[PDB]
Order: structure tokens, then C-alpha cells, then sequence
């Protein structure tokens, strides 16, 4: 916490970093760094959009690719609860007189 | 235990150095003054 | 032979607090000072622009919400005021150093199925709202839970957080920039929890609510008692502060030659 | 030092030397000015006074400099309180003996009495008159010519000591 | 020269996240009669994004849950996943975590040595950065 | 000093997990709070 | 006025917080503030102080 | 493959990206050397401009070098006006808002600069001044000195003589002798490698009757840029040196701007031999080698190549 | 670093059975401004490059473990192995990182075959000549066709279309029917008008912006969403599109003359994304 | 650095740094022979007070007044030799000092140096040569009225 003439960076925390060129499954390449010894040019399988194409392939089996329409879903489901909150924002909850609704689910 | 403090530095005629930083992890002369294992040094010792 | 592996591992864990480098000299320390200041002078524009632009956006969305408030649809409000909880999808793509290339499948059609296995994440996450659903006496509608079960979560969160805070503030004091960072973080958390049980307090009692609203002074003193206070960020420094001769560092001057 | 069998002046970096002997001054953490012992090797070493002429008009800042001027007290100057406890035969000087009498005797040591009387005996034996001018050849401040006899002669008998050029060994400054 | 990119991309993401949070925040400021303005928003984002990982050997640190909440997951920019050292700030270094579990005696030496393998730490890291992982929808 | 101090560690933790194993075979269910090591989860042993 | 932590937080930590875990911004720290001493708050000059200061 | 400078003007649909206030400050005439402008060009600044008569000719000077160097983003010349009688502070700020306006209308941030002349000063004034660092990516001067050694030392002496003038302890001998030591050597202006800007230097910028009042002691650099501000710029700055007697000692530039060895053209002897196409090949060699340091494509390609050859060495050392 | 939806639920919306009168009478129109993410990270400043050098040197010299070059080297020195094949020497570890031979060959193949994608598009190379010749000949000039989505990968590219009746540049719009919410409104706007040929990520719930119209006595709600993938076919657009445009935050100001409202420009500017924030 | 700091007062009117003497903290002390002719008087204060009109409503005069009184108590003038001090007039008694370290003579003669011109107006060069509360002045420059 004391005044130093050197610039103050958080020191003696980050062990060391070796940067590595990494080729994502879409052919674009990034550079990310690690603690141990990493070879240059690591070709990456199992990336984000690869996982996306896999999930699309798995929504192809059930044929769920099409769409999910909230607007032309006409569900009359209405439940008025007296005191209820949105737990999905915990640090800011509010006690609203609310309308109960189910979550949208997609098993996979 | 890091042994340090501003008591190593001479101060003449009044001590204007901050008093919290005098002895750091070292026993002061006030600590050995209150802790002496002998007792009652004789009136001839003045 | 396993325990000694563990010993080396622990060795790797422990961080040591170490001195300034003896190869450093005066001129280069000073020119890295210089470099730093140049760079901050450069980020001034960026971050002030970013700042006021964020401001403008919040203004626009504020006058939009008050627009639909004024037009008189009270439904539209409350379904637009609830947070959209669906994250960006898997085809949402992080901007990458280079563009994607033409017709590249992984390894150019060379497949190693070992590498495409999907694995666990550590540590396994859990959140204070997990007790509220996956534990005993779950609620029928989880994101929709009634007030008091949120209040218990609040009052327990304050206690255990403060507890942990005191604990690690004892165990590992931290100062300077990252110390201040940790402290600011914890302070902000406490502030959030405080304001939570404040809005609960203001919702279940309408009397304290209208007395709260009726004036100004009551609001801010009430904030003071409950721990909600502005966070002061000291002003941006573009230049070097003129130093008194006493303002030197507590170590031996960097060696010139 | 010797270039092509010819004595020439070199400028030695003594600074480098001090940092060789005590490398710990290079390692700086921002409590270290005040740590109690500066080198765990020599624990008795406290200040190193650097004497070099810097010709810039602005002095050094008051924390790298010692205060040499004005009254140092209020009630009595403590040097003359202290001088009551000092005795003329208390040794103050040490000089290297190029040809040690024994293996043991390295530096031979002088007292107030020794110095003052050496200089007075030299001063008297020659003859010296107030402000008559009397010179000394350099690099003798390490042996009892420039260290003892000369300046105490100049002090005891009113005289004026004069230094010639700072050094000797090269023809040019001869 | 990662972090330089990472704060630019954080500036990019952040207001996009403001767009979704503004509903909740503006809802809140009406009850509390607080002031809704930049100064509120930025200390809002600070508590979400900046979360320091502590020594992890403490055990009081590794227990801390307040950063894992639902809003705090949604409003957070992804900047941590672009730069390795930012990740190492918010969580800690992937190896340092798993050995810290061995330190606080929350794991067997063997179980740690098993997964501590370089190959693993690589894949866990890229998966974590990319937003791919495993959930056990039922915790314990 | 340092060496024997850091060896005493591995000695005593193996002694501790040993005595914990011998406390778990007698059927005694020990919570995490009363243990000195409190972050310890015995099910991992 | 007051802050929740009671002192103005230094910009490094702030920027390091709202860009999560990253400090490339102000790393050049301003020197600490001065504490002035009142020279007339000091006690009157004493003789024994002068005898024994040298130790 | 010699190719001239096509005169060009900014069209009104592009002029809207510049704020309504400074829309008056972007010029009537411009130029492009190549076929394409790109995200960022090489922006070439030059000496004072009176009419477009001298512009067409001042173009030719760089025409050879720019033709020799193929820059995918080509180049742009922005003329700079001599002066204005109305405001005394108008100059480097006029040129400031001018360059920035043109860059805004061309949709260009982050640009490499070039100058042989007064314009160099302007470019420094960007990087030095707050709130236009972001615009100027890289500054390159040909022979143009931003600083000389005597400005440095005399500025030192001025600061110290100020401090000492305030500081009582300093004897009158040291102070008086220091004041005589400062007056005995006074700063002449920066050497001017431009025909038309000698009037500008001797009159506007560095005239002794203004820049220092209490003459030789207090120097107001407020008209150009102070030494501290200069002393701070870490914008990469390349200086070009003819292999024989030059202007702009690189001593002072390696002191101020950072430690880097100035590009030295072998073919030339002095300047004015820089614009002769004998040396344009080496000049463009340097210019191009320097541009490609900051171009993401080029250095990403490069470092990927390093990593590639590296892994190649690992694969051949495998067997 | 993106989070994966973990156990986190997502709540749909409710088309209230009560039909809103103010939705049918006073026109409430929902417009969606569609943008694509930047394909690449911002091209840095040379200042940034130099300070990156600096920070790398400093972290490198103050790193948690000094002498040792890595975790691998570190554990190796003490005669211990992190690797799965329990190899000590780091170089042979990074020679074949995973112990799989198939991956070795994959690496050889990529080594010879792969070349990094050069990043600038021939799209955005801009020529003043033919353009100033068309603007000199016709005496009037409008910005070039932005129809390309591949144009510059550095920034956020937005969408701007022009009405066939208005002859003016505008956001894609849809009028709001009675029961449904604004989120749903934008949703069906993008969906129906692109005819289920678009994956469209909608960021928020509440609309971003609002603009008044006295002539129409109506309020437009502008709404922000991110384009992922699809074929944005503009023939299907009901409010009569002549031309579309893919437009950075910068040149939305270029269109102000052929834009329908002066307010809509400033507002669209304030809601517009940017990859930089230097403007 | 609250616990380690070199002492700094806001008013050296007592010239405290001459009497209360703290060791130079620095491990390397730079001492020439050239500084024996340097004169160590305290750095010039802001807001030179000798020019202050002693109006009973003025803030700076009040604060300087009470400073001077506290000094007069700490040197035991005020209660002791001068039991009642009504401080109204702002007094400055100045001496025509050259800042000369010791007593000097003439090189051309060997005469005592000629009496200096009586000081007309107060300058910054003249400041430490005055009589403030308790400060120190060399005997050599007190030699004349």
C-alpha cells in the first residue's frame, strides 16, 4: 500500500504467461496464454460454435430447429399472486403484485 | 518478523518523527525498563 | 511419492512478495513512469466518451420507459421491467484476432474424437438461490417466489458475508490497489444487500414509505444508517504531481549508473 | 594504472564497488530505508557518505544531506560537554603500514597527543612564521606526512598549508 | 497485449448488458428514490464484474457465493475470458485452484494429481473461456 | 529450522487423515465445524 | 461527505474493477499526502533533553 | 511506375460526420496518390500553403517516394495555411481541428503521418496535447528537428535558476554566474528545412521578442509546446538521417522521444537529396518497413510464421 | 468469457387477455435496429503496442515464480511431473502436447496447408476518383451501396432501410396489435418480415428508445438486436423497402438528408453500438 | 508512510529544523566541502505575513497572531518576562544581512567591511533577516542597527 516509484501492477500473483496461437474450429485464429508450457499453434477442436453446430445437429433429430413463437403463443395462463418477487435478480428484488408463468423449456 | 524502525536514526533535542514507527518488532528501552529481572538498583548507582 | 508431488504443488501455489529488480536504473524507471502517463492521457478521451455515451443511453431508455408509463399501459411496464434471462446463444461469437477462413472444418477433416469430449467446470457453481429451489421445501415457481423467502435469503446473506469478510480481513490483510479493490468489492456487496432489505422494508410498510418520500433529508440520513453511501473515486491524474522533498519513497533511490 | 608501460589516470567507478560488496542495496522494498540492519553481512554499516563535487547551484534535498550549519542546540553546545570525557591519548587515526613490523601490526594508530606534537615538532624544528607558505605533495594524506605532520604543523605554528595539484604520478600534472 | 483488447471488448459488451439490466435498475430506483445516473450504473457494474479471488487456501474465500448469482452472471461482460490474467484475477490460475483444494484438505492428494494434468487444464480453460461446460442440474 | 518445520507438516496431516479414517470406521459421523481443519470433507477420504 | 469505505478509492482499483480483473490504467501512483507538524505545539526546550539526547 | 497526385474535394454527404462548428475548417482541395484510400492512409503534411498553386508543385516532392512505396491505403496530402491575423493563438489549433476534421470526413482514426517541415511541429502538437493523442498513430519526420540539444540544456538551466532564484540559501555568486552562463548562450530557433517557413519561424514561433520575457530567463513555449509536454510523448517517432551532414541531431531526439536509433539513408549525403529519386528506394524501404510494424495483418502474419517455423523445428527434432 | 445458461431459467411473456385500447387507437410502433457483432478485435494503437511491451516485461520480471520459465519447468526442476504421460522435459511435452498421434498428423497437415486470413476487405478500399466523377457529373451524390455485410469486420454494422412511399431512410418497423407486448412485437417484426430465415438475438426486454410524431400522433419504439446467421431477404418487407444499408455508427450521420426525421438520427446514434468509443 | 516520514512543519518561523534535527533517512549522504559556505535558513513561506494589516476581522492576521503567541509561550517569554502581551500592531524588525556565514574582512585592505545600506523596503531576500518568533540569525549580520 506504500508509495513506490515503480508503476503499481498487481505483482507476484500471476505465475507467468506463455501466449499461444490457437485455431478455432471456424478457421479463425486467436492468441491465448497459459501458466504451463504450451506449444505454439494449437489447433482447437471442441470450440464454441462447434458445440453450437452439434446442438443444431441434435435439434435436427427431434426437428426443433424451426422456431419458438412467444407472440402467437396465445396461452391464457394467468395467475395473480399477492406478494411475489423475481428471484432472478437477487440483489434487486422487488415485491410486485405479479403474474405467474412457467419457464420455457427445451430438453436435450 | 521484519526488524526495523526509526529508532535506529539519531534524533537531537526533540523527536519530531512519527511515534507509531519508532520500534517495529523490536523491544523498546521502555519495554526492557519495565521488564528488568533484577530489582531496585542501589542509590549509589545514580 | 504422492505427498512430495503435493509439496512441489504447494510450492507452486505460494506467492512470494519480492523486491524491486536490481537491474532497474533511474532513467528507465522514470521512462516507464512517462510511458504510463502517456497511455493514461490517451485513455482519457476513450473513457470520458464511453462514460457520457453510456449516460445518454440510460437517459434514452429512461424516457422510453416513462413514455410507455405515460401512455397508460401498466402491463407493458411490468413485463418489460422484468429482466430477460436468456443469455446470448452458442452462435454468438467472440470477436477473434483474424477473420474465419473459407470452408475450414477442424483439422481440415482430420478428426480426433478424444478432443471433442465436453468436460466439467471447476469449482462446481452454487448460489444463494440454490437453497431456495433444489433443497428441501422448494417453491412451486422458482423465479417467482413470494417476498419473505427472499427476505430470509437477504438477512442470511448479510450475516454469512460479513462473517466471511471479517474472517479473511483477519487472515490476509491486503492493501494498495488490489487491497482497495477487494475492499471496494465487499463494500459494494454489503451496499447491495442493504438496499435490498431496504426496499423490502419500504414495500411492506407504506407509512415509512410515504414519510420516506415526503421529504429529502430523511431519505439520505436513512441511507446513512443502513450503510448505503456514495463511492468516491478520486480524480483522474494526467500529469505528474509536484513533490515536496519529503515525498520520496521509503527505499534507497534507484541506482543512476 | 599502466597503459603501454606508461602511467595514466583512470576513472574508477567506486560506486560499482560498493554495490558489489553490499548487493543488498540494489534490492529495494518500500520499507527498506528504515530497516534496522542494512546488510546482514556488515551489520555495523549505517551511513555511506559520498564526497564528490557537484557543480549545480541547487543543493541536494535535505534528506540526502546532513545539516552542517547554525546553532545545534539551545542550552549548551554538546561537543564541549563531550570534550570533558575525552583524553589526549585516546586514539584517533589509523594509517596503513606498507612494511609491517610484525605479521600482526597492520595499521598503526595515533592519538591527539601524537598528532599535535608531531606537527609541532616539525613546525618548530624547521622554523615557521605566521602565514609563510608551505606546501605538500599529494597522495600523502594516507601516511603521516599529509595526514599528521603537514596540517598539524600548519595549525600549531601559524602558517599556511598549500596543496599542489590533486595528484602526482603522471608527467602532465607534475 | 491481451488486456488492451479485453477492455475495449468489455466497453463494447458493457452497454449491451446495460440495455437488459436497465429495466431492473430503473424499477429499483423508483422504490428507493435513489438517483439513476452514471454514478449509480458504474458502481452497479463494479460489484458485478470486479470480484477478486482471494488466497483460496483460506477456505473462507473459496466459500464465497455472492458473485455467482443470476443477475451477476447476466450483467457481467466477458472480458475475463479474453485475457488469461483477468481470469486469474477473478478466479485464480487453473492449476493454483486445484492445488488449493488440496491445501484446504477439500480433496485427496491423488484426486488432485489426477486432474492436475496439463492436458486437462488446457481443455478446461478453453471450455471455460468459450462458455462450454457441464452442469449437474441437481447439485449437492 | 525450516526443513524440519515443513516435514512435520506432511507427517501430521497423514497422521490426521489416518486418525480420521479410524474415526469413520467406528461409525462416528463428524461434521465439518468441530474439525480443526474445517474446510475438510471426510467423504473425500 | 462520507464514502462507504471512508476514503477516496484510487482510480487504478476502480478501473480495474469495472473492466474485470484488468489494470492497464493508471499505474503511476501519486505520492502520499503530507502530515504537517505544529512547531509551536512542541514543549519548551529543556536542559536535560539537551544533556541526554546524545545518549 | 510513376503516378501523380489527383486533386480531390470532400463531398457534402461526407462533411456531415464533422460537427457543425468546425465544418468550416476542412479545406477545399485534397489529394490521393494511389487508387484506394483504405481505413487509414499515409497522411503527408508539409509546409505553409498559399493557394493551390504551390500545392500541385509541393506534391511532386513526395510524388516519387510515394510512387516507389506501394501503400494499399495510398496517401493523402493536407495543405496548411500560413497564418491568420485575427487570433494570436489560432495556429497549431487551426491546423489541429483541420487535420482532425479531414480525418473524420474520411472515416479515419489512428493514422501514420509524414512531414518535411512545419507540419511536423503540428503533428507533435497533436501527440503532445491532450485530447488528440488517439488521432495520431505514428509520427515520422524526414529531416525536421522537433528539438535541439541547446533547448534541452538551456531549459534545464532555466528550471534550476527559477528554483534557485526562489531558494534563499543559494549564494549570489552562483546565481549571478548562472544567469551570465544562461545569457552567454541563448537559444536560436529550430533549424528550418523549408523555404517558405523561415518567415514563419523567425516571425511567429521563435522570435526572441516574445518567447522569453525577462529575456533569457522565463521562456513561454505556450505558442509552440512546452518542453515537459514534448518530453512525455511516447508515440513512436521515426527520424530520418542522411548519411552525411544532417539537421536534427538524433542525440536530442533519442533523449526526448525515447531511445531508438534514427533511420539513416545511405544514398543521400544531405537533405534535398531526399526528394531525388536516386534515394527514394531506400527511403521507401524504411517508410514501408516502419508502416508494417503497426499493421495487424503484417505482424500477425509474421509472428504466426515464427510460431510455424518453430513447430517445424520441433517436428523435425521429433525424428 | 461467456457464461452458459446453467440452471438459470428464462421467463417468457404474457399477451394479456385484456385487449389494450391505447394499442389500437393511439399508434404504438415497434422498430428493430439490427446489428452484427464485429468479426475481429479492434486494430490497436501503436501506443497500446508499446505499453503492451512494457507490461509484458514487467509481469515477466515480477512473476509469481521468477527463475523458472513455466509451471512445467517449475515442477520439472524439483523432479516432478504435471503431464499425463508423466514426462518431465517441457520441450518434448510441447512437441506433442496431447499424447495422441492422430493429432500430431493433424498438426502437420495444418502446418503446411493453413495460412492466416488476411484481415482487410477489398470492399472498404475507398476510391475518390469514380466517386467524385459521378458526383461531378450528376452534381448530387449519395453514399455508396452498403449492401455488403462483409465490408469491414472491425466494427458494429447496423441496418438501415428506406420506405418506397417515403423515399427516406428508416428503421424496419411494425405496428403493435392489442394484447401482445413490445418484446413480442419486435420479435414478430423480425420473424415475419424475414420469414423465419433469421437467427436474431434480442438483447433486452424493454425497448431502447422512443421517438415522437406529431403528424401521426404516434410513438415509435426502437429496439436493439444482434444478427447471428441467416438470409435477410428484403423483398418480404411489408413497409415497402427500396434499398437496405449496412451502416457503422459513424456514417449514420451521412444519411441525415435522406433520413425521415432529425430526431430519429440523433436517437439512433445514441442507441447505436460501437467497437471503439473514440468518437 | 504515515509512520515513516521526514518531519515537515507548515511554519518554520521558529526555524525548528535548525534545533530539532532528524537524521537524514537516506543510506547515502552527500557531503562536499563546498557546502560549508552554504547558509541553511528555512525555505520561503507562502503568504508573507509581514505585509498583513492587523484588522481584527481578518483570518490570516488572527491565525498568525495566535501562532506568534503560542511561540511566545513555548520559549517562555510570554507568561514569564512579559506577562501581558496585547498583540495589535504587526511588527517587523529587519537587519541588513548578506547571508554571510562567518565574520569577514576586506581583501584590498584588511579593514572591517563597510556598514551596509540601511534597508528601504521589505523583500523576499529580506525575510529571514527579520525578527520573527524565535528564529535564528547569524551574529555576523546582526552587527548593525
Amino acid at each position: 500500500g506504500m508509495f513506490a516509484e515503480e508503476l503499481s501492477i498487481e505483482r507476484s500473483r500471476f505465475p507467468r504467461f506463455h501466449s499461444t496461437f490457437t485455431i478455432q474450429t471456424d478457421g479463425s485464429l486467436n492468441e491465448r496464454e497459459f501458466e504451463f508450457a504450451v506449444p505454439p499453434i494449437v489447433t482447437l477442436f471442441h470450440d464454441r460454435l462447434s458445440a453450437h453446430r452439434e446442438r443444431q445437429l441434435e435439434l435436427a433429430k427431434i426437428g426443433k430447429l424451426r422456431k419458438e413463437r412467444n407472440w402467437e403463443t396465445e396461452q391464457k395462463g394467468e395467475e395473480s399472486v399477492s406478494m411475489a418477487c423475481n428471484a432472478l435478480a437477487f440483489p434487486y428484488c422487488i415485491p410486485k403484485n405479479m403474474l405467474k408463468r412457467s419457464r420455457v423449456v427445451d430438453p436435450l | 518478523v521484519w526488524l526495523g524502525g526509526t529508532a535506529a536514526n539519531t534524533s537531537l533535542g526533540r523527536d519530531v518523527m512519527p511515534s507509531t514507527g519508532k520500534y517495529i518488532n523490536i523491544v523498546s528501552p521502555t519495554d526492557v525498563a519495565a521488564n528488568i529481572s533484577a530489582g531496585a538498583m542501589p542509590p549509589e548507582a545514580n | 511419492n504422492e505427498e512430495k508431488w503435493a509439496q512441489a504443488a504447494m510450492e507452486y501455489l505460494h506467492e512470494k512478495r519480492h523486491c524491486n529488480d536490481s537491474r532497474k536504473r533511474q532513467h528507465d524507471v522514470d521512462n516507464e513512469r512517462r510511458m504510463a502517463f502517456a497511455f493514461d492521457r490517451y485513455c482519457s478521451v476513450n473513457e470520458k466518451i464511453f462514460t457520457e455515451r453510456l449516460s445518454r443511453l440510460s437517459d434514452r431508455m429512461t424516457e422510453a420507459l416513462e413514455t410507455i408509463k405515460q401512455l397508460g399501459m401498466d402491463h407493458a411496464l411490468e413485463e418489460a421491467l422484468m429482466l430477460s434471462s436468456e443469455q446470448p446463444p452458442l452462435n454468438f461469437r467472440r470477436p477473434t484476432l483474424t477473420p474465419p477462413v473459407a470452408g475450414y472444418e477442424p483439422g481440415f477433416g482430420l478428426d480426433v474424437p478424444q478432443l471433442r469430449s465436453r468436460q466439467a467446470e471447476y469449482p462446481p457453481v452454487g448460489r444463494p438461490t440454490d437453497a431456495m429451489e433444489f433443497g428441501e421445501e422448494k417453491d412451486p415457481s422458482f423465479p417467482l417466489v413470494e417476498s419473505f423467502r427472499v427476505e430470509d435469503l437477504t438477512t442470511q446473506c448479510l450475516n454469512e458475508l460479513e462473517e466471511r469478510h471479517g474472517e479473511i480481513r483477519e487472515a490476509a490483510p491486503t492493501t494498495g490497489v488490489e487491497g482497495e479493490a477487494w475492499e471496494a468489492y465487499v463494500a459494494l456487496q454489503k451496499k447491495a444487500l442493504a438496499r435490498q432489505q431496504l426496499i423490502f422494508e419500504l414495500c411492506n410498510n407504506g407509512e415509512l414509505r410515504e414519510r420516506y418520500d415526503s421529504d429529502v433529508a430523511f431519505r439520505q440520513r436513512v441511507w446513512e444508517e443502513r450503510g448505503m453511501l456514495p463511492l468516491e473515486i478520486e480524480r483522474e491524474r494526467l500529469h505528474e504531481e509536484p513533490r515536496h522533498y519529503a515525498q520520496e519513497p521509503a527505499y534507497h533511490p534507484f541506482r543512476k549508473m | 594504472e599502466v597503459k603501454q608501460g606508461v602511467l595514466v589516470e583512470r576513472n574508477m567507478h567506486f560506486w560499482d564497488m560498493i554495490y558489489n560488496v553490499i548487493p543488498e542495496l540494489g534490492l529495494s522494498y518500500p520499507g527498506q530505508r528504515f530497516q534496522w540492519v542494512h546488510s546482514q553481512e556488515f551489520f555495523f554499516l549505517k551511513k555511506v557518505v559520498i564526497t564528490d563535487h557537484n557543480m549545480n547551484l541547487l543543493g541536494v534535498t535535505p534528506m540526502r544531506k546532513m545539516l552542517v550549519w547554525g546553532p545545534f542546540s539551545y542550552y549548551e553546545q554538546r561537543l564541549r560537554r563531550l570534550s570533558a570525557l575525552l583524553h589526549p591519548d585516546d586514539p584517533i587515526l589509523a594509517l596503513e603500514d606498507p612494511h609491517p613490523a610484525l605479521e600482526d601490526k597492520l595499521h598503526i594508530t595515533y592519538s591527539h597527543r601524537n598528532c599535535i606534537n608531531a606537527g609541532f615538532l616539525f613546525g618548530n624544528l624547521m622554523g615557521l612564521k605566521a602565514e609563510s607558505r608551505f606546501g605538500v605533495m599529494p597522495n600523502h594524506h594516507v601516511d603521516p606526512v599529509g595526514a599528521i605532520v603537514a596540517p598539524y604543523a600548519a595549525l600549531t605554528t601559524g602558517a599556511v598549508l598549500v596543496h599542489i595539484h590533486s595528484d602526482m604520478f603522471t608527467d602532465d600534472h607534475a | 497485449m491481451n488486456d488492451i483488447y479485453a477492455r475495449r471488448l468489455a466497453q463494447a459488451t458493457m452497454f449491451h448488458q446495460l440495455m437488459r439490466c436497465h429495466g431492473t435498475l430503473w424499477a429499483a430506483t423508483q422504490v428507493t428514490k435513489e438517483q439513476m445516473d452514471y454514478n449509480f450504473i458504474r458502481e452497479e457494474f463494479m460489484r458485478v464484474n470486479g470480484r477478486r479471488a482471494m488466497p483460496l487456501l483460506l477456505g473462507a474465500a473459496a466459500n464465497e457465493n455472492l458473485h455467482q448469482l443470476h443477475l451477476s452472471h447476466l450483467s457481467e461482460h466477458c472480458a475475463w475470458g479474453e485475457s488469461a490474467r483477468a481470469l486469474a484475477v477473478q478466479r485464480q490460475t487453473p492449476l493454483s485452484q486445484r492445488v488449493a483444494a488440496l491445501g484446504r484438505m477439500a480433496e485427496t492428494i491423488h484426486q488432485v494429481k489426477t486432474a492436475s494434468t496439463v492436458q486437462n487444464l488446457f481443455n478446461e480453460q478453453i471450455s471455460c473461456m468459450e462458455g462450454i461446460s457441464s452442469f449437474e442440474e441437481e447439485p449437492l | 529450522q525450516f526443513r524440519k518445520l515443513q516435514d512435520t507438516f506432511w507427517s501430521n496431516r497423514k497422521v490426521l487423515v489416518n486418525r480420521v479414517k479410524s474415526m469413520y470406521n467406528q461409525g462416528a459421523r463428524t461434521s465439518a465445524k468441530d474439525m480443526p481443519i474445517k474446510t475438510i470433507n471426510i467423504k473425500a477420504f | 461527505n462520507r464514502s462507504l469505505l471512508g476514503y477516496p478509492l484510487r482510480r487504478a482499483a476502480a478501473m480495474e474493477m469495472l473492466y474485470g480483473g484488468i489494470c492497464i490504467q493508471h499505474l503511476a501512483q501519486p505520492p502520499f499526502p503530507l502530515r504537517k507538524i505544529q512547531s509551536e505545539s512542541l514543549p519548551p526546550p529543556s536542559l536535560q533533553g539537551e544533556r541526554d539526547d546524545l545518549e | 511506375q510513376h503516378a501523380s497526385f489527383t486533386p480531390f474535394s470532400i463531398q457534402p454527404w461526407q462533411a456531415r460526420c464533422v460537427g457543425a462548428s468546425r465544418r468550416k475548417l476542412l479545406p477545399q482541395m485534397l489529394m490521393y496518390h494511389g487508387a484506394r484510400l483504405g481505413p487509414r492512409p499515409l497522411i503527408i503534411l508539409d509546409h505553409s500553403t498559399k493557394g493551390e498553386a504551390g500545392v500541385a508543385e509541393a506534391a511532386r516532392k513526395y510524388e516519387s517516394i510515394l510512387s516507389q512505396l506501394s501503400w494499399d491505403y495510398g496517401a493523402v496530402y493536407i495543405p496548411l495555411h500560413a497564418q491568420c491575423t485575427d487570433s494570436s493563438k489560432d495556429l497549431l489549433e487551426q491546423s489541429c481541428q483541420r487535420i482532425c476534421a479531414v480525418m473524420d470526413a474520411l472515416d479515419v482514426r489512428w493514422t501514420h503521418f509524414l512531414t518535411y517541415s512545419y507540419g511536423a511541429l503540428v503533428a507533435v502538437r497533436m501527440a503532445s496535447s491532450q485530447e488528440f493523442p488517439h488521432r495520431v498513430g505514428t509520427l515520422m519526420s524526414l529531416d525536421t528537428p522537433l528539438v535541439t540539444r541547446e533547448f534541452l540544456r538551456n531549459m534545464e538551466q532555466r528550471e534550476d535558476i527559477a528554483k534557485a532564484e526562489r531558494d534563499i540559501n543559494v549564494p549570489e555568486d552562483g546565481l549571478a554566474f548562472a544567469k551570465q552562463a544562461l545569457l552567454s548562450s541563448l537559444e536560436g530557433p529550430l533549424p528550418c528545412p523549408a523555404a517558405e517557413d523561415e518567415s514563419l519561424y523567425r516571425d511567429y514561433l521563435f522570435d526572441p521578442n516574445r518567447i522569453f520575457g525577462a529575456g533569457g530567463l522565463v521562456r513561454d513555449e505556450s505558442r509552440y509546446v512546452p518542453l515537459k509536454s514534448l518530453l512525455g510523448v511516447r508515440h513512436p517517432v521515426q527520424l530520418i538521417v542522411p548519411s552525411a551532414n544532417p539537421l536534427s541531431d538524433a542525440a536530442a531526439h533519442s533523449e526526448v522521444f525515447g531511445h531508438r536509433r534514427p533511420a539513416v539513408v545511405k544514398c543521400c549525403q544531405r537533405h534535398e537529396d531526399l526528394f531525388k529519386e536516386s534515394a527514394a528506394k531506400e527511403v521507401a524501404g524504411v517508410l514501408g518497413a516502419w508502416m508494417r510494424r503497426f499493421e495487424p495483418d503484417c505482424f500477425i502474419s509474421k509472428r504466426y510464421e515464427q510460431a510455424a517455423n518453430e513447430m517445424g523445428q520441433l517436428m523435425l527434432s521429433t525424428a | 468469457g461467456f457464461h452458459s445458461q446453467h440452471r438459470t431459467p428464462v421467463l417468457p411473456q404474457v399477451p394479456a387477455a385484456e385487449v389494450q385500447q391505447a394499442a389500437s387507437e393511439s399508434k404504438v410502433r415497434v422498430a428493430y435496429l439490427l446489428h452484427r457483432q464485429p468479426v475481429v478485435k479492434p486494430t490497436p494503437h501503436p501506443l497500446e503496442m508499446e505499453m503492451a511491451f512494457l507490461l509484458q516485461r514487467e509481469h515477466q520480471r515480477y512473476s509469481r515464480h521468477e527463475s523458472s520459465e513455466s509451471a512445467t519447468h517449475f515442477m520439472a526442476q524439483r523432479g516432478q511431473s504435471i503431464d499425463a504421460l508423466n514426462r518431465t522435459d517441457p520441450r518434448q511435452i510441447q512437441s506433442n502436447f496431447f499424447g495422441l498421434e492422430l493429432y500430431q498428423d493433424a498438426m502437420r497437415v495444418v502446418l503446411q496447408r493453413y495460412k492466416p486470413e488476411r484481415r482487410v476487405t477489398p470492399r472498404d478500399l475507398w476510391d475518390p476518383a469514380t466517386y467524385g466523377s459521378s458526383n461531378a457529373n450528376s452534381n448530387a451524390s449519395s453514399p455508396p451501396t452498403r449492401h455488403s455485410l462483409h465490408r469491414k469486420l472491425d466494427d458494429y454494422l447496423h441496418l438501415i432501410v428506406r420506405d418506397e412511399a417515403s423515399g427516406k431512410w428508416t428503421v424496419p418497423q411494425t405496428e403493435l396489435r392489442g394484447r401482445e407486448t413490445l418484446r413480442m412485437a419486435a420479435e414478430r417484426a423480425i420473424a415475419t418480415d424475414n420469414g423465419e430465415g433469421l437467427d436474431c438475438y434480442v438483447w433486452s426486454n424493454a425497448p431502447q428508445a422512443t421517438v415522437p410524431n406529431a403528424n401521426d400522433g404516434s410513438w415509435l419504439f426502437i429496439y436493439v438486436a444482434t444478427y447471428l446467421s441467416g438470409r435477410p431477404k428484403f423483398s418480404e418487407f411489408r413497409p415497402k423497402t427500396i434499398d437496405h444499408a449496412w451502416v457503422t455508427r459513424h456514417e449514420m450521420m451521412q444519411y441525415e438528408e435522406n433520413f425521415q426525421s432529425p430526431e430519429l438520427v440523433r436517437v439512433l446514434l445514441d442507441i447505436s453500438a460501437d467497437s471503439t468509443f473514440e468518437s | 508512510d504515515t509512520m515513516f516520514q521526514y518531519p515537515v512543519y507548515e511554519n518554520e518561523l521558529d526555524t525548528p529544523h535548525l534545533f530539532n534535527i532528524t537524521e537524514p533517512p537516506d543510506f547515502f549522504v552527500y557531503w562536499n566541502v563546498s557546502d560549508f559556505e552554504r547558509t541553511s535558513y528555512p525555505p520561503l513561506p507562502e503568504e508573507d505575513h509581514r505585509l498583513l494589516l492587523p484588522l481584527s476581522g481578518s483570518a490570516p492576521w488572527k491565525q498568525h497572531r495566535k501562532r506568534s503567541l503560542k511561540y511566545l509561550r513555548k520559549h517562555e517569554i510570554l507568561p514569564n518576562y512579559l506577562p501581558h502581551v496585547r498583540q495589535d500592531v504587526n511588527l517587523s524588525v529587519v537587519f541588513p544581512g548578506v547571508y554571510a556565514t562567518r565574520a569577514r574582512l576586506c581583501e584590498e585592505t584588511g579593514e572591517p567591511l563597510p556598514p551596509p545600506p540601511p534597508v528601504s523596503r521589505m523583500t523576499h531576500r529580506n525575510f529571514w533577516m527579520t525578527a520573527h518568533c524565535g528564529n535564528y540569525i547569524e551574529l555576523a549580520d546582526l552587527q548593525h542597527p
